[PDB]
């Protein structure tokens, strides 16, 4: 759905009332995960102080998102380096205490709130306007266009068999992902296609890190560790 | 007391493939990076796109 | 796919809130499937004149990186003023 | 329309039949050789030759947006029917 | 120009001084993969390989090509004996399911346009 | 530069062994240096200022059940770009792979002149515009 | 100074009880490592400036947490940190001397990447 | 506004990268080779190839730089080039809050300083850069396969590397096991040839030589 | 803004020592877990039944490729090969030749379900709304092959789901 | 005529509850003591 | 260019014209840039081609029925900035990005063209002059198109 320019389409009519219905609810959903986890004593006795990790140990490690945020380093893309418009929605970030597993679990429900909140907000400040960039050489034109005028039709063949020329150079943007910082290294030479489009992965990095997390820990432990990094290898193998 | 992991058990050759694909053709693979957290990787490398290209998407 | 109140009591007690408010099965607040057809707006660069595509190009104007030094008091700087500490949330500091 | 083969096999719009002397056909033993029977070569075919009174025409295919992209057709040569290059439909000047 | 960085050997001779205890190493091992690995090929039926792996590139003369050869030998080795290869992997140094090629032009030539 | 003991390596560089081609694909194979052809369909020169290395065609079947255009050469549709033909001839060496340059073909300077057109008494004189 | 912090936030950071002396004895450290790099060496130069400036703002100031704003680089305890990090690199960096000139220039365009 | 498509501009970001530019550049004239801004406002600095450990530890160290993540390192191959192999590291300063980048260069058969020391991030990039490039860094504390199959031939991601590869597998009942056989597509890869011959931006217009 | 997620010191008065040991010794947060299980039995299940039941869709749903054709009966398909061009996996293979009418028509239009990611990039580049991505989702086959859509089997698609899909295009095209 | 987009309402969508609802129950610590060793007594006799 | 357009009017039309087996001609596409007009006079000799009428209807074509036969006659597909003049045999058989290019050598006559054969899915789709400048310029005849 999200693409270079903007959205594909825009949203179908009476979908905002559907997530406001929805976020109203996930409230108690939220309530009842912690009411079931947050202060169980077999709960309270895997994950805390398990799986520590120091603050400059983790700034070294190239550790990112709540593993930062989970041990006190105050450090969040969505508010450091704001990108699209984050530089509006108001949120606070879980700042975490110990750096343990079950701090980080705590740092992941507060944040499930805050971003409830953000959901709020966006919900109740849509603006009108369109959906993708007013240029037909990035964006393809309306289909209403393209079937009409000469011009939507040449970029509308054009986008869909070469595509736009993106000019020459290199960029790393990251953006806070759920998972960490998650950023892509492109470069391009002038052409319609890719050069080098590298990967920046914080599950790459949490990974690596885990055997220094995973220290006289047992194997119940390192079950636990593995799972509090949220660990997908999907994103890890690129 | 060692935890060695052996990652490539799923490496699919995505940023060999990407080149060989278009900016647009090459943005599914974003959304088959990470399979938990979907459009954020599209809104990366629409930002990074976006970036190279100078250009601003629209407020909405 | 409705309790009787003498079961919502019990399900209410042993949960300690009010379930039936805030339900997670949608029964009929849902919007209507079937809906009035949209009228999409335009973009910012609709307009019959002044329209010419120079002022509004974004590609045409990226300059090449620009070189400070090549290989071919003073006082000190950095990449940027130093962060500025976060502030606790008025809303709720402690959890 | 469809029509057999003289080894049995339908050939489809695209005149495709295997030959006998063929081992392909032993996929389609069994089963059936999907065809489609609505052959678009005759469907055009019977669709009446509109009367347009103007040397020149624009078709859509119908219905705007769902059609094909607008395009016009010179009627000016009266040994043939302009026929549009998306769908195929005819059209034709009153006896000019 | 001429002269350039080193990997690890600063001459043939060292080059060859790893190659030899490289060689040292995978002899002494071929047995212990048999074994351990449950392989079905002789205990000769390997060393030879080995032999025939290290003969392969035999011809090159570069040092920093060896060194570089050497290390990924090494790590060749480093799989094989904690069990990260598996019999698959290994069994594949022998191409079993692979038909034999030809070698002679006639043959080439019935068989299809290649070089 | 370099001060690690910097050793003289004069010889040749090779990494016909460093790069994982198998036996068939290293020798029997020819890249082709080369400035790509203007394609004559259109008229414009941005595609005839890089150099490109190619492999020769190969066998290419057609697959009994569908059709397609199946083949067995792993280097059929890997086509470097190069800014100069040394550079290309200089990785064409390195790898191993037999070539043949072409040297770069370049439109000759022309001499046009709308007088020409309507001149007296040369024959350039066009009968119509 | 005031009442010490219960804890510094980030983990591992440990609350330092007497941090004007340490800042104190960790810059004159920095200043007197510097010494030995000669003065027209940009490192030299820089580092001295900043340490002479911090310096004297940790000398001013009795209190922790108008220091902790002044010298603008998060809690005390981060800037003993940083402090003992300076300090490392100038001792490295006596090492590694980068104000000799350039090593080598680039060979030809390894840059310029429109290609 | 009168550019609602174009992308908005910083100045400012320009001048404070700049200035940090020519800061680094000051610092350590011995292996910063060339330090450039783009126009989106990203700093990088090419550097000689020794210097990777010196600058790099600068950088993390000093108290105006204090970049203290490694947030991706990476290599980029062009073969065009004398040492094809290019290597990048993208460093993030958390009190600053700023990016920067440090590129090095590097042929087949030259080794690089491992960096594992200053940012311990760096290990298991390093192993993928050997993997995917096969740029071998010397002082390693453990070099190997990362992403490849045990027993791979080759380092996939060099621009002279098909993308399909050279070997498939298969399972062969006669042997009962997972073997690997020459590669044989059913369908080939169509090679698409979209570049358009007219010139895109006359910005990066190259001279002609 | 950050906020101390586990900043939380316990009180030290007997009362609240006393709470916390009665807490531990007579398990209490246990019984909450307990009581909160209990609450979602008494809750009504959020099962559906399938096949009798099918979760809720939207008309922009990708499904199963199909051709569309004209109301007159022509097909839509020109052979421009914009999907060809456009599918990110290559998986639509073309051939297209004059018809004896004189219509370019392709002569073979395969497309491979079993290499498609069902982007819909396809239905976005046709410039005449030939190809779509149908309603249909259960189409799971026993044979691989069965998989390998030919021009023939996509078009017995547009012509059994053309009644969903004309109302699917009819609710959507204002939107794109 | 009039542009018509998905829309949040006039006056905007209603509040969204964020923060914890965890409600506190039960008797003190003190009550559920007594009423243990109260068992326990009327048991014992 | 532009991204849009403003025209908001009815375009126009014109009859399409016949000039032999190998060109086809929609001439509603042609922008009148008379390059085909000029290549038959001075290149190709036979003066066939030119133009009818003035302003917008001005015509490019031969008036009377005459196909333009010439040796060379195919090299105008080329000439032609636009698909006004297309070759009849490559006629909607597939599309510019997805053919291969291998340059070759003509056979058919002696004079050794410099081509590029243009093949997809191991099968020849048409032959395209390759610019020499001594040998055939950037022509090919018939016989070897
Ligand atoms: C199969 C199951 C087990 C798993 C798989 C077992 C096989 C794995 C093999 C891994 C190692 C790799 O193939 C080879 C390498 O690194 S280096 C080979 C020697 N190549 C050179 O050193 C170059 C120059 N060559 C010479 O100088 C002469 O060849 C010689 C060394 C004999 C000296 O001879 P002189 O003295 O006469
Ligand atoms: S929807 Fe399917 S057929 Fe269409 S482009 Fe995507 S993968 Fe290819
Ligand atoms: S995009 Fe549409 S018209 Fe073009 S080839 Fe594909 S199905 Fe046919
Ligand atoms: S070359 Fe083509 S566009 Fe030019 S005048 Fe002739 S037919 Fe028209
Ligand atoms: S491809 Fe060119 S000549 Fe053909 S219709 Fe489009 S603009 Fe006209
Ligand atoms: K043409
Ligand atoms: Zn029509």
């Amino acid at each position: 759905y999200i693409r270079p320019g903007g959205v594909h389409q825009d949203l179908p009519l009476g979908l905002l009332d559907d997530i406001y219905e929805f976020s109203k609810n996930f409230s108690f959903r939220i309530d009842e995960l912690e009411e079931m986890l947050t202060n169980n004593r077999i709960w309270r006795n895997r994950t805390v102080d398990i799986g520590v990790v120091t603050a400059e140990d983790a700034l070294n490690y190239g550790f990112s998102g709540v593993m930062l945020r989970g041990s006190g380093i105050q450090w969040d893309l969505r508010k450091t380096q704001p990108y699209d418009v984050y530089d509006q929605v108001e949120f606070d970030v879980p700042i975490g205490s110990r750096g343990d597993c079950y701090d980080r679990y705590l740092c992941r429900v507060e944040e499930m709130r805050q971003s409830l909140r953000i959901i709020s907000q966006c919900l109740n400040k849509m603006p009108p306007g369109e959906i993708k960039v007013d240029d037909a050489k990035v964006s393809p034109p309306k289909r209403a266009e393209m079937k009409t005028s000469m011009e939507s039709l040449i970029h509308h063949f054009k986008l869909y068999t070469e595509g736009y020329q993106v000019p020459p150079g290199a960029t790393y943007t990251a953006i806070e992902a759920p998972k960490g910082e998650f950023g892509v290294y492109l470069v391009s030479d002038g052409s319609s296609r890719p050069y080098r489009c590298k990967i920046k992965a914080p599950g790459f990095a949490h990974l690596a890190g885990l055997d220094k997390m995973s220290k006289g820990h047992m194997l119940a432990d390192v079950v636990a560790i593995i799972g509090t990094q949220d660990i997908v290898f999907g994103e890890v193998d690129r | 007391r060692k935890c060695d992991p052996h990652i490539g058990l799923l490496h699919r050759g995505t940023e060999k493939l990407i080149e060989y694909k278009t900016y647009l053709q090459a943005l599914p693979y974003f959304d088959r990076l990470d399979y938990v957290s979907m459009m954020c990787n599209e809104q990366a490398y629409s930002l990074a796109v976006e970036k190279l290209l100078n250009i601003q998407p629209p407020p909405r | 796919a409705s309790a009787t109140r003498v079961i919502q009591l019990l399900r209410n007690w042993a949960s300690g809130r009010d379930l039936q408010a805030k339900l997670q099965l949608r029964y009929q607040e849902i919007s209507k499937r079937t809906q009035p057809p949209p009228k999409l707006p335009v973009g910012p660069s609709h307009k019959l004149s002044n329209n010419y595509y120079c002022t509004r190009d974004g590609r045409r104007e990226a300059m090449p990186p620009s070189i400070v030094m090549s290989s071919q008091e003073k006082k000190a700087v950095t990449p940027a003023p130093p962060i500025k500490r976060w502030e606790l949330s008025k809303d709720q500091p402690y959890l | 329309g469809v029509r057999t083969s003289p080894t049995g096999e339908k050939v489809t719009h695209t005149g495709q039949a295997y030959d006998d002397g063929d081992y392909r056909r032993v996929r389609f033993s069994d089963r059936q050789k999907e065809v489609n029977e609505n052959f678009a070569i005759d469907l055009i075919a019977e669709q009446p030759v509109s009367e347009v009174g103007s040397r020149v025409i624009s078709c859509d295919g119908g219905g705007g947006a769902l059609g094909h992209p607008r395009v016009y057709i010179n009627l000016d040569k009266e040994t043939k029917t302009g026929t549009c290059g998306y769908c195929g439909l005819q059209f034709r000047q009153p006896h000019h | 120009g001429t002269s350039v960085k080193p990997i690890f050997s600063r001459d043939m001779n060292e080059a060859k001084r790893r190659v030899r205890e490289l060689y040292r190493a995978w002899y002494r091992e071929v047995p212990n993969t048999v074994h351990l690995f449950q392989l079905d090929i002789s205990v000769k039926q390997g060393r030879d390989k080995v032999r025939e792996m290290f003969m392969k590139n035999a011809h090159v003369t570069d040092p920093r090509v060896v060194d570089l050869l050497v290390i990924k030998g090494k790590m060749e080795l480093e799989e094989t004996i904690n069990v990260w290869k598996q019999r698959t992997h290994i069994m594949r140094f022998f191409h079993e399911t692979e038909a034999p090629r030809p070698t002679d032009f006639l043959s080439k030539f019935y068989v299809g346009h290649d070089p | 530069t370099q001060d690690t003991q910097l050793i003289a390596v004069d010889e040749k560089l090779d990494i016909t062994t460093l790069t994982g081609v198998p036996e068939e694909h290293i020798k029997t194979r020819k890249v082709r240096i080369f400035v790509p052809a203007r394609n004559n369909m259109q008229s414009g020169v941005n595609n005839t200022k890089k150099w490109k290395m190619e492999f020769d065609t190969r066998e290419r079947w057609e697959n009994p059940l569908m059709g397609w255009s199946s083949t067995a050469d792993p280097l059929s549709n890997l086509v470097l770009t190069f800014s100069t033909k040394e550079d290309a001839v200089a990785f064409a060496e390195k790898n191993g792979w037999s070539f043949d340059v072409e040297e770069r073909k370049v439109p000759k300077p022309k001499s046009k002149s709308y007088g020409a057109n309507f001149s007296w008494n040369k024959r350039t004189r066009v009968s119509t515009k | 100074a005031g009442l010490l912090k219960k804890t510094t936030g980030l983990v591992g950071l440990a609350v330092c009880e007497t941090p004007h002396e340490r800042l104190k004895i960790l810059y004159t450290k920095i200043l007197d490592v510097l010494g030995q790099i000669p003065k027209n060496a940009a490192y030299r130069k820089y580092t001295e400036q900043i340490t002479n400036e911090k310096l004297g703002m940790v000398k001013a100031e009795p209190d922790v947490k108008k220091l902790e704003e002044q010298l603008q680089g998060g809690q005390i305890e981060e800037v003993i940190l940083q402090a003992e990090n300076e300090l490392s690199l100038a001792r490295k960096m006596l090492r590694w001397k980068p104000w000799e000139p350039l090593v080598e220039e680039p060979p030809a365009n390894q840059w310029k990447w429109p290609i | 506004d009168t550019r609602p498509t174009i992308r908005p501009r910083n100045d400012v970001v320009h001048k404070q990268l700049s200035a940090f530019g020519q800061y680094v550049a000051e610092i350590l004239p011995k292996y910063v080779q060339q330090v450039q801004v783009s126009c989106f406002n990203e700093l990088e600095i090419f550097i000689h190839p020794d210097g990777v450990i010196p600058v790099l530890t600068f950088l993390r160290d000093h108290t105006n730089a204090q970049f203290k993540s490694l947030a991706d390192l990476t290599a980029v191959d062009v073969p065009t080039r004398q040492n094809r192999f290019e290597i990048v590291y993208n460093l993030l300063s958390l009190r600053f809050n700023s990016q920067i980048r440090v590129k090095t260069y590097t042929d087949e058969l030259t080794p690089i300083e491992s960096s594992v020391t200053v940012y311990k991030a760096a290990n298991w990039y390093e192993r993928e850069i050997w993997d995917m490039f096969g740029v071998f860094f010397a002082n390693h504390p453990d070099l190997r396969r990362i992403l490849t199959g045990y027993g791979f031939e080759g380092h996939p991601f060099r621009k002279d590397f098909p993308l399909s590869g050279y070997v498939e597998l298969r399972y062969d009942d006669e042997v009962k096991r997972v073997v690997a056989e020459p590669v044989e597509l059913a369908q080939e890869f169509r090679k698409f040839d979209l570049n358009s011959p007219w010139e895109a931006f006359p910005a990066y217009r190259q001279p002609p030589e | 803004t950050y906020k101390f997620v586990n900043m939380r010191e316990p009180s030290m008065d007997m009362k609240s020592v006393t709470d916390r040991a009665a807490q531990t010794l007579l398990w209490t947060e246990l019984v909450r877990g307990l009581g909160m299980t209990l609450s979602y039995l008494f809750r009504e299940p959020a099962t559906i039944n399938y096949p009798f039941e099918k979760g809720p869709l939207s008309p922009r749903f990708r499904g199963e490729h199909a051709l569309r054709r004209y109301p007159s009966g022509e097909e839509r398909c020109i052979a421009c090969k914009l999907c060809e061009a456009v599918c990110p996996a290559q998986a639509i293979t073309i051939e297209a030749e004059p018809r004896a009418d004189g219509s370019r028509r392709t002569t073979r239009y395969d497309i491979d379900m079993t290499k498609c990611i069902y982007c819909g990039f396809c239905q976005e580049a046709c410039p005449v709304d030939a190809i779509v991505e149908g309603p249909n989702f259960e189409f799971s086959t026993e044979t691989h092959e069965e998989l390998l859509y030919n021009k023939e089997k996509l078009l017995n698609n547009g012509d059994k789901w053309e009644a969903e899909i004309a109302a699917n295009i009819q609710a959507d095209y204002l939107y794109r | 005529s009039k542009v018509k987009q998905d829309m949040p309402p006039p006056g905007g969508y209603g509040p969204i509850d964020y923060k914890r609802n965890l409600p506190r129950r039960g008797l003190s610590g003190y009550s559920m003591f007594a009423v243990g060793i109260g068992t326990l007594l009327f048991g014992y006799w | 260019g532009s991204d849009r357009s403003r025209f908001l009017e009815g375009k126009r039309a014109v009859e399409d014209k016949n000039i032999g087996p190998l060109v086809k001609t929609i001439m509603t596409r042609c922008i009148q840039c008379t390059r085909c007009i000029r290549f038959a006079s001075e290149i190709a000799g036979v003066d066939d081609l030119g133009t009818t009428g003035r302003g917008n209807d001005m015509q490019v074509g031969t008036y009377i029925e005459k196909m333009f036969m010439s040796e060379l006659s195919g090299n105008i597909i080329d000439i032609c900035p636009v698909g006004a003049l297309t070759s009849k045999p490559y006629a909607f058989t597939a599309r510019p990005w997805e053919t291969r290019k291998t340059e070759s050598i003509d056979v058919m006559d002696a004079v050794g063209s410099n081509i590029v054969v243009s093949t997809r899915t191991g099968e020849v789709m048409r032959i395209l002059p390759r610019m020499h400048e001594d040998i055939n310029e950037e022509w090919i005849s018939d016989k070897t198109r």
